[PDB]
């Protein structure tokens, strides 16, 4: 589900798109992504809420 | 009439609303007379 | 209730592949594969 296809503003959460996979889904774990820029570059980011 | 324009209880055919077999302005009239009375005594 | 006779009707209506399932070797019982097809036309009757 995605806000931002029918209501940014809101937030609201209308499904965009399906996976179609079978199984069910038991576990799930955080990725992190780490940013390669030199020191000047470096900028503050937003903290995801789950 | 307004339903047309557009509660419906004619519309679903269900149940119909009945008349109260007095109308507003025959109840005044009603009242009228016993306001004549209450004058009178 | 003299409800008014029905009249006037306004009607609002791809071709998915069914090859996977009729083609390739077929798994288990235990190993059944389902495939789920949305939006699409289907030719139940050549199946």
């Amino acid at each position: 589900f995605s806000s931002r296809y029918v209501d940014l503003y809101g937030g609201n959460m209308f499904q965009f798109a399906t996976l179609p996979v079978y199984d069910t889904i038991k576990y799930y774990s955080i990725i992190p992504h780490s940013i390669r820029s030199i020191q000047s570059d470096r900028k503050a980011w937003a903290a995801f809420y789950v | 009439d307004d339903c047309m324009q557009q509660i419906c209880a004619q519309y679903v055919a269900g149940y119909k609303v009945l008349p109260p077999l007095m109308d507003v302005n025959m109840e005044a009239a009603y009242t009228s007379s016993l306001l004549g009375s209450i004058a009178g005594v | 209730s003299f409800e008014a006779k029905p009249s006037g009707s306004v009607v609002e209506q791809v071709e998915c592949d069914f090859s996977p399932l009729l083609s390739g070797t077929p798994p288990q019982v235990y190993n059944f594969k389902r495939l789920v097809f949305t939006n699409c036309n289907y030719n139940l009757t050549k199946l």
